[PDB]
């Protein structure tokens, strides 16, 4: 009844056709010029100094770059970590040149899904259900906070985040493997393993469940057809192919609980992702992977490669060669 | 690296590096003299072995030229080796090192 | 020539192992907990 | 293997037979108070003189021997001899500076420096080379 | 599908035009000139210090 | 040569035990052996270029990289607009449609 | 047959430093005369720094003379505590440990009247710790 | 003094006895009824014996 | 520039060629490297080869310890590609 | 804002403000200062800083039009200004008094964009400074003016985006090997973009004390500076360049 | 090192650290010991 | 409490673990030690330049 209380029953309220509720007062303005400054500075864009050693890389769609080349290039190392809007500019192009698009991007992105989770949280609340599905979008919001945000944070510029492009991303691994050796990382191998293992059980249930229905439908026509939406009854039956998995592997190694099962869905790839946002992390403060670097010795004392010394001399061949001239002492950041 | 050139007689500023910026001394970019490099990024520094050469516009080029006291190279020449790069099994270096050292900081 | 250290590194270990399931299995013995 | 150790003790060509024992204490010792600026025979904030077999040859006391390198670690000079490089340089001369050559004798400055040698003739093209060798 | 033979002539044609494309071909002369003569030893890479491609300083 | 595996090749020369003897070097600077530190001279033999043999030190360079190709030759590429990376044969355009139909 | 051992039998490869104790003597002197003469050596060094930071209370450059206390008197208290603990007796020991510590208070009173910008206050801290340098060397011999 | 160092060797054989047997006696049906200054005369000499080793300590 | 035709001067060989060459060249050579390359590099020599043995600030001992190694000196046409990272150079081991 | 008003400030003022590359003024007239015969002199403290960026482009290329410096707007950052370019005064050609380069921050590597989108880098130097000045007096008038010479932007080895240097580098297209396997007359002969040429040109300055002091500090005046820019290591031609800003320097007697 | 009385107990504190790590451990086997009622 | 305890039982066991591996020639850095410095920062030990007697 109040002036108010009719505009904070509308920003809560169910009836729209998007939620747009009090997490959605902040990540619909922030998405929205995250979006409107990705949009144009990947068509037209001009070339930016981003290691501060002025010599500018053209990312932009108006500069060449097809798209698996072009990419929202990261700001100049010689700005820093140091906050840089465009009012602390002396002109709106020399804010172009240092490559202020990526901090304004980057900063209003992760301002928008941290209340995109908020956000994945408040219609749970407004629709009374239980409400960890914002838990379950902190594993992508952590892995974005960790290439965007806290490798900034560790190895001192913004030019280390991720590039936001296609091409990109490619250059950002291929760097962080040369420095950080993520590939014998204890944390990223758990995440390759709740990526594979995540991609091998939606491979998995959603085989088993569309295996196992019961055909309330026709031979010619499709088999969705048979699930009228909203109804009652279960359209497979879980005993069905729980007794198929128990003739697979054995009786006792799949769970004819579909609760327990389904929450096992919602474990090993979220808690996967959440070591790997940990271990990039970790990394960017320079806490690198496994190094068995000539461990294997003979009795003499002649160094014995081992496996891990070709993956060395990979990782050494693109640490001599990332970062070409930007380089004027012979130990890197250290 | 500052030290050792111009200890071979070089004039550590007019150093011309090879991307035409600062090689050992540079210019912030709110105008201070700082080190160049890669540690251009690393240039709000305050430590306590620096700031006696630092004067009001960043690092004065007549403290560096003259007194530059040999304690300051034994903690530069210690702190370029005990920097905070390591391994998860204990091995110092820039993750391509052979393994003689267990330092992580 | 004997090591002496992790002699007693590992009879020490054998102590605290004999601790947490030396509670326990008297107490699944008596019954109490 | 692991038979000749074989290193030379002054010049003119007289050697020595450093032992099992010398050359596990020689690698203990150098790492943890030399391989932290000597991972492999380089230098890592004086790298255009190292530890090769050619370059610990070309100074004014070749350092080649152990006998010029126990006189190294007692007394530092630098690369041509004229001026006493101590207080850049870890030695028992200035080991109020240094605290780590603060305890260790003279009898394991003889296995430091017995690993220095032992190291080219096991790993000859890594001890010394760059990351190229790694 | 190795390269974009449009941005490799333009690259040839302006030595001041750079993506991360670009920086992505010189990484991969980096890991095929380091890592040829232990990976595949039977072919003696006898690779000086001087030929392969190194960047500056280090 | 090359091999097929690679795509760029440092251009080094080799005698018949294998060991290197000049390599056009990356780095100029203390370079142990070069082409005109060692002197290396072509003497071309059959072809276009019978017996026309050179020791001009930057016209040796031009004729040693275009020979770790395998073989030196005059393509005439202003006819169909040549853009200088080698394409594939039929006999390997043939084996990708196949074994990924297949 | 592959030789093994156990937690112990100190080979090539065995971690263990239970065997591998120090044969000779401690080489280094803990307290000699070279070492003694370079405390001398920076006495005279510092005591030359602190002289010259008259000039630059003079000049009213802050970053100076609150840089040059930094700069080669680093090592002050290092050697001021070496040379109080190379001193034979002990109520000749207390003269030096006291103006020792009333150097200390008054150098960083200086440092408090160098961040705040007083002229007409660092003036007499300089002059106190200067005469308590000049206490310090004949309570040391 | 080697009388300080069979004192703190006392206190790990006492607290040994002491770590494992007070959850014993408390979690036990009985025992804890009849037996609280079983637990506080053997909790009174190990923090009696902490004292003894402290004050030794200064001499 | 592409083609240079003073490389097998620059190190790896004798004949280091001093206008041009770098600091650590001369390495090679005994009782040469730290302060008596200082005045080498520094009012370097660009006259001859026997300009380096009438250069001033040296003592009469380091000048005779230029005169052991006199034919492993020449004088180039000074480029000026090289004479700007004489003393660094971006080349580390 | 002279040099006594600046030391006084301590650094964690100063840092991040903008201040620590302003030049600083004075404020003096009615003085002089004498260069004896005799006596050695040095300059120190010589900051040098410009203002107004301005590259000489064409507007009718064919007759009939000038070169008018279009005026441009500064692209890097506030790095631009030179800082304590110290060097020997006491030199005198049968009078004037010249001074030679020794050393300092010589040189600041700017870019700055022309109307159009295009970006122009140049090396702003007085490397090998030699300034002459008609008479023996200093201040008020008496305008120094020499050359210097600028060296390019990019050194011998600066790598570029293929990997091709002067000093360093690779010496061919690699990335175009069918190219290079032509034998007559198309081996990459259509690039000389691939041989890199290390070019020194040089730049002529001309600056007016416009104040002075008796005792020290002794310009704060101003300069113009003609220069050319960066030529990517011989591949683009190079433009004219003409700064104009503020410089200002310190006499002591030696 | 440790003071030269205590300097014996020097294998008794290497795994004292380690305890924390069986104190929840502890909790699995007492839950295991009930039958995880 | 009894976890109040487990959190000073850590304090009371990881700093009789890093006195006991203590070797006084080198710093308090190389040898991971992570109470040590927390009790150097509050002057216990420390002396001039940053050794610890
Ligand atoms: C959800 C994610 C949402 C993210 C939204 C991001 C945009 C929102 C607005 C900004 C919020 C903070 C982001 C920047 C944090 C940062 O740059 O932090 C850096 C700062 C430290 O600042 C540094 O401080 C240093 C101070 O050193 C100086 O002072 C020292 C002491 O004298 C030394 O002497 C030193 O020499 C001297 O240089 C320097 O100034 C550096 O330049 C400066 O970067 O940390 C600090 O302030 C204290 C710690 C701040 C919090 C850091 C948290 C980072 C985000 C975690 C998200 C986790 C997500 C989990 C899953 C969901
Ligand atoms: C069904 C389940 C099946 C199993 C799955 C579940 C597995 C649970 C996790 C087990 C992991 C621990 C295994 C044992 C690890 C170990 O033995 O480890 C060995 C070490 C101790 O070993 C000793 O390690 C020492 C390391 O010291 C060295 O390093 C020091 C610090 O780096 C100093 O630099 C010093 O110079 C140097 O001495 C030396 O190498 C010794 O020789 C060596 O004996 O144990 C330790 O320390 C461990 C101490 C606890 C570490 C606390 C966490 C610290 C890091 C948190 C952040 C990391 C986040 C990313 C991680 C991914
Ligand atoms: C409500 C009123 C809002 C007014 C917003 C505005 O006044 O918006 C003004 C800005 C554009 O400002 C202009 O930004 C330009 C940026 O130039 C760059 O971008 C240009 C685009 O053609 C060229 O490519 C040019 O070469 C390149 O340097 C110039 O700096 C101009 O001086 C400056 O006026 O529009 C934008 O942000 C677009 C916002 C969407
Ligand atoms: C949902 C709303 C929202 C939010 C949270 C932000 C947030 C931000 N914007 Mg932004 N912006 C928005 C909408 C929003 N924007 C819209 C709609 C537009 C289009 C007009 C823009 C256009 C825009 C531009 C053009 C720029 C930003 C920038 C920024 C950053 C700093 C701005 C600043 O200093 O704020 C000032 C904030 C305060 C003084 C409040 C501080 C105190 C409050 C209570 C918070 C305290 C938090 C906690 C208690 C600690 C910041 C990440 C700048 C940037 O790039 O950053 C890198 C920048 O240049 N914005
Ligand atoms: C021969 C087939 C084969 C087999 C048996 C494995 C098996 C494995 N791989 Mg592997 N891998 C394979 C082919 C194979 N891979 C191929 C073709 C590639 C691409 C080149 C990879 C790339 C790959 C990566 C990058 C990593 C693994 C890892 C692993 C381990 C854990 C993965 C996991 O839990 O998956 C989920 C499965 C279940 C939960 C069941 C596991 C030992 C990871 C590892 O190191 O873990 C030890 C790891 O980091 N693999
Ligand atoms: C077979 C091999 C293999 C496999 C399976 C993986 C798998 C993985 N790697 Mg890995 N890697 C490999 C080889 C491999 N790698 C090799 C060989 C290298 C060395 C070159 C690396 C180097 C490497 C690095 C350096 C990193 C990884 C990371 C990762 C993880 C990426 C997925 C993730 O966490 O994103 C999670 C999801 C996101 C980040 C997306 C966030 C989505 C946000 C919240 C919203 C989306 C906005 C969007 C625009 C909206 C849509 C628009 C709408 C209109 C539709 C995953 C575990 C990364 C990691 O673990 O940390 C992040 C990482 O940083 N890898
Ligand atoms: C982010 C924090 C979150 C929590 C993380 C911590 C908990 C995670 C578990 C990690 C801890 C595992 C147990 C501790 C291992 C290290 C102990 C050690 O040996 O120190 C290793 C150290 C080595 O001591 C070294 O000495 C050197 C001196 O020259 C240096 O001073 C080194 O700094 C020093 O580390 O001490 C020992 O050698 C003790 C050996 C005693 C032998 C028995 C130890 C048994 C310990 C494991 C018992 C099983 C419990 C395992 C966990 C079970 C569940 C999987
Ligand atoms: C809450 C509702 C707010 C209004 C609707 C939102 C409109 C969104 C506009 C699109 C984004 C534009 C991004 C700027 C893009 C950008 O970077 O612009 C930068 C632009 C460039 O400046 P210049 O480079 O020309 O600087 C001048 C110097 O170069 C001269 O030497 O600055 C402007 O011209 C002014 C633009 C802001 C003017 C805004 C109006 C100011 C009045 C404020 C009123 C406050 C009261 C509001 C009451 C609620
Ligand atoms: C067991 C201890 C060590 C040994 C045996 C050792 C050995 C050597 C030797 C023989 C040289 C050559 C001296 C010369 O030719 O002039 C040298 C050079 C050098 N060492 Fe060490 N070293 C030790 C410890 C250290 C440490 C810990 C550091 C790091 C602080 C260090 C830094 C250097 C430097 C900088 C040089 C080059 C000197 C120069 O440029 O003139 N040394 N070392
Ligand atoms: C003098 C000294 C010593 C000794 C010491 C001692 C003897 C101590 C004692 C100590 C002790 C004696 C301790 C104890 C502690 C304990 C604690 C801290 C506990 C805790 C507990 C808990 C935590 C529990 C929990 C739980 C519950 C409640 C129920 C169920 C579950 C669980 C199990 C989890 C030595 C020789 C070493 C050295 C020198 C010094
Ligand atoms: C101070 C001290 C002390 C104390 C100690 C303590 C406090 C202890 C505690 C505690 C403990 C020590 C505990 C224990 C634990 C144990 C163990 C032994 C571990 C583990 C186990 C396990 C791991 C198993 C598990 C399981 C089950 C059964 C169920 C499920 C499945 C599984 C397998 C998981 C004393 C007095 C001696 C003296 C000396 C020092
Ligand atoms: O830029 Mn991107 O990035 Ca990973 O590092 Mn540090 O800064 Mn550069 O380096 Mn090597
Ligand atoms: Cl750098
Ligand atoms: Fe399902």
């Amino acid at each position: 009844a109040s002036l108010w209380e009719r505009f904070c029953s509308w920003v809560t309220s169910t009836e729209n056709r998007l939620y747009i509720g009090w997490f959605g007062v902040l990540m619909i303005p922030t998405l929205l010029t995250a979006t409107s400054v990705f949009i144009i500075a990947f068509v037209a864009a001009p070339p930016v100094d981003i290691d501060g050693i002025r010599e500018p890389v053209a990312g932009s769609l108006l500069y060449g770059n097809n798209i698996i080349s072009g990419a929202v290039i990261p700001s100049s190392a010689a700005i820093g970590i140091h906050f840089y809007p465009i009012w602390e500019a002396a002109s709106l192009d020399e804010w172009l040149y240092n490559g202020g698009c990526y901090p304004l991007i980057v900063l209003h992105f992760l301002l928008g899904v941290a209340c995109y989770m908020g956000r994945e949280w408040e219609l749970s609340y407004r629709l009374g259900m239980r409400p960890w599905i914002a838990v379950a979008f902190s594993a992508p919001v952590a892995a974005a906070t960790a290439v965007f945000l806290i490798y900034p944070i560790g190895q001192g510029s913004f030019s280390d985040g991720m590039p936001l492009g296609i091409s990109g991303t490619f250059n950002f691994m291929i760097v962080f493997q040369a420095e950080h050796n993520i590939l014998m990382h204890p944390f990223h191998q758990l995440g390759v393993a709740g990526v594979f293992g995540g991609s091998l059980f939606s491979a998995m249930h959603g085989s088993l469940v569309t295996s196992s229905l019961i055909r309330e439908t026709t031979e010619n026509e499709s088999a969705n057809y048979g699930y009228k939406f909203g109804q009652e009854e279960e359209t497979y039956n879980i005993v069905a192919a729980h007794g198929y998995f128990g003739r697979l592997i054995f009786q006792y190694a799949s769970f004819n609980n579909s609760r327990s099962l389904h929450f096992f869905l919602g474990l090993w790839p979220v808690v996967g992702i959440w070591l790997t946002s940990i271990s990039v992390s970790t990394m960017a403060f320079n806490l690198n992977g496994f190094n068995f670097n000539q461990s294997v010795v003979d009795s003499q004392g002649r160094v014995i490669n081992t496996w891990a010394d070709i993956i060395n001399r990979a990782n050494l061949g693109m640490e001599v060669m990332h970062e070409r001239n930007a380089h004027n002492f012979p130990l890197d950041l250290a | 690296f500052l030290v050792r050139d111009q200890r071979l007689g070089a004039n550590v500023a007019s150093a011309q590096g090879p991307t035409g910026l600062g090689k050992y001394l540079m210019r912030s970019p709110s105008g201070e003299i700082i080190f160049g490099g890669e540690t251009m990024r690393f240039w709000d520094l305050r430590a306590p072995w620096l700031e006696p050469l630092r004067g009001p516009n960043g690092l004065d080029l007549n403290k560096i030229k003259n007194d530059i006291q040999p304690w300051q190279e034994r903690r530069a020449a210690e702190y370029m080796t005990h920097a905070p790069l390591g391994s998860l099994n204990s091995v110092g270096g820039v993750a391509t090192e052979i393994n003689s050292v267990n330092y992580v900081s | 020539m004997i090591n002496w250290q992790v002699i007693g590194q590992l009879v020490s270990l054998a102590i605290i192992v004999l601790v947490g399931p030396a509670v326990i299995f008297l107490l699944a013995f008596k019954k109490g907990n | 293997d692991d038979i000749t150790r074989t290193i030379p003790l002054e010049a003119s060509g007289t050697t020595i037979t450093l032992t099992p024992e010398q050359v596990k204490r020689g690698k203990r010792l150098f790492n943890s108070s030399c391989a932290i600026c000597h991972n492999g025979g380089i230098t890592k904030t004086n790298p255009n003189v190292g530890l090769d077999p050619e370059s610990l040859s070309l100074a004014t006391p070749p350092r080649d021997n152990v006998n010029s390198l126990i006189d190294y670690m007692k007394d530092p000079t630098s690369y041509d001899g004229s001026e006493s490089i101590a207080e850049i340089h870890p030695s028992i001369k200035s080991a109020d500076i240094f605290p780590k050559m603060r305890s260790l004798s003279d009898d394991d400055l003889f296995a430091i420096a017995g690993h220095i040698l032992i190291q080219p003739k096991v790993a000859s093209e890594k001890w010394g080379g760059g990351k190229i060798y790694y | 599908a190795y390269d974009f033979v449009s941005q490799e002539l333009r690259a040839a044609e302006d030595p001041e035009f750079e993506t991360f494309y670009t920086k992505n071909i010189l990484l991969n002369e980096g890991i095929r000139a380091w890592m040829a003569a232990q990976d595949q030893p039977h072919e003696n890479f006898i690779f000086p210090e001087e030929v392969l491609p190194r960047g500056n300083a280090l | 040569r090359m091999p097929a595996f690679f795509e760029t090749f440092p251009v080094i020369l080799v005698d018949q035990d294998g060991i290197i003897r000049a390599d056009i070097p990356f780095r100029r600077a203390e370079s142990k052996y070069s082409i005109e530190q060692v002197g290396v001279t072509i003497d071309f033999y059959g072809g276009k270029l019978n017996g026309q043999s050179f020791t001009d030190a930057p016209t040796v360079k031009k004729y040693a990289r275009k020979a770790q190709l395998g073989e030196v030759f005059e393509f005439d590429r202003t006819t169909l607009e040549s853009d200088g990376v080698f394409r594939s044969s039929p006999r390997g355009w043939y084996t990708f449609g196949h074994a990924n139909f297949a | 047959a592959p030789k093994q051992s156990f937690f112990g039998g100190s080979s090539a490869s065995s971690p263990f430093v239970y065997n591998m104790k120090q044969t000779g003597e401690i080489l280094y002197k803990p307290l000699n005369d070279e070492d003694l003469q370079f405390h001398k050596n920076v006495l005279e060094k510092s005591r030359g720094e602190l002289d010259r930071t008259s000039e630059q209370i003079a000049r009213k450059s802050w970053d100076d003379m609150r840089g040059v206390i930094r700069n080669q008197m680093y090592n002050m208290r290092h050697s001021q505590l070496r040379l109080i603990e190379s001193v034979e007796s002990a109520e000749k020991q207390k003269a030096a440990k006291k103006n020792y510590n009333d150097l200390k208070k008054s150098l960083e009173e200086m440092d408090l009247a160098a961040r705040n910008k007083k002229q007409e206050d660092a003036r007499k801290f300089r002059a106190s710790a200067l005469k308590a340098f000049d206490s310090f060397t004949t309570s040391v011999g | 003094v080697t009388a300080l160092q069979i004192l703190v060797f006392a206190l790990t054989i006492l607290s040994t006895i002491l770590v494992v047997s007070i959850p014993v006696i408390l979690a036990s049906p009985g025992q804890w009824e009849q037996s609280k200054n079983l637990v506080f005369t053997g909790a009174g000499v190990w923090s009696g014996l902490v004292i003894v080793t402290g004050l030794l300590n200064s001499f | 520039e592409m083609e240079y035709e003073g490389v097998m001067y620059l190190g790896g060989s004798d004949k280091i060629d001093v206008n041009n060459a770098n600091i650590r060249a001369y390495t090679k050579y005994p009782g040469m490297y730290p302060n008596i390359a200082r005045e080498i590099v520094k009012n370097g020599p660009f006259e001859s080869v026997d300009d380096v043995l009438k250069i001033e600030t040296l003592t009469a001992t380091q000048k005779s310890v230029v005169e052991k190694y006199k034919n492993n000196l020449i004088a180039l046409p000074s480029r000026p590609e090289y004479v700007i990272d004489k003393l660094n150079n971006g080349l580390y081991r | 804002f002279t040099e006594e008003d600046f030391r006084q400030l301590s650094y964690e003022q100063v840092k991040g403000t903008g201040l620590a590359n302003r030049c600083p003024e004075v404020d003096g007239t009615k003085g002089s200062i004498k260069i004896e015969k005799g006596k050695k002199y040095k300059i120190v403290d010589m900051c040098i800083e410009p203002k107004s960026f301005q590259v000489e482009d064409e507007v009718g290329k064919g007759k009939q039009a000038r070169k008018e410096f279009v005026d441009t707007k500064l692209m890097t950052r506030a790095t631009y200004t030179l800082t304590g370019i110290e060097g020997p005064l006491t030199v005198n050609a049968n009078g004037d008094l010249e001074f030679q380069e020794k050393d300092g921050i010589d040189y600041a590597a700017t870019t700055v964009q022309l109307p159009g989108g295009e970006r122009v880098p140049f090396l702003f130097t007085v490397k090998e400074l030699v300034a002459t000045a008609k008479g023996d007096s200093i201040g008020s008038g008496t305008e120094f003016g020499g050359e210097f010479t600028v060296p390019s932007y990019r050194t011998g080895l600066f790598l570029d985006p293929k990997g091709r240097g002067g000093v360093t580098g690779y010496d061919m297209a690699v990335a175009l090997p069918g190219m290079m396997a032509d034998g007559a007359e198309g081996q990459d002969e259509l690039f000389k973009e691939t041989n890199k040429v290390f070019q020194v040109t040089k730049g002529e300055i001309e600056m007016g004390v416009q104040k002075v002091d008796p005792s020290t500090n002794e310009i704060a005046g101003v300069f113009v500076s003609e220069q050319l820019t960066d030529t990517d290591m011989g591949a683009k031609a190079p433009k004219n360049i003409l700064l104009k800003g503020v410089f200002y320097a310190r006499i002591v007697e030696e | 090192a440790l003071p030269e009385a205590y300097s014996i107990f020097k294998p008794l504190v290497d795994i004292l650290p380690v305890i924390p790590v069986f104190f929840l451990l502890l909790a699995f086997v007492w839950q295991a010991a009930i039958g995880f009622r | 409490v009894a976890h109040a305890g487990i959190m000073v039982f850590w304090c009371g066991a990881m700093t009789l673990f890093e006195v006991a591996h203590f070797i006084p020639e080198k710093p308090l850095y190389e040898q991971g030690f992570i109470l040590l410095p927390h009790l150097a920062t509050l002057g216990w030990g420390v002396g001039p330049g940053g050794e610890i007697v």
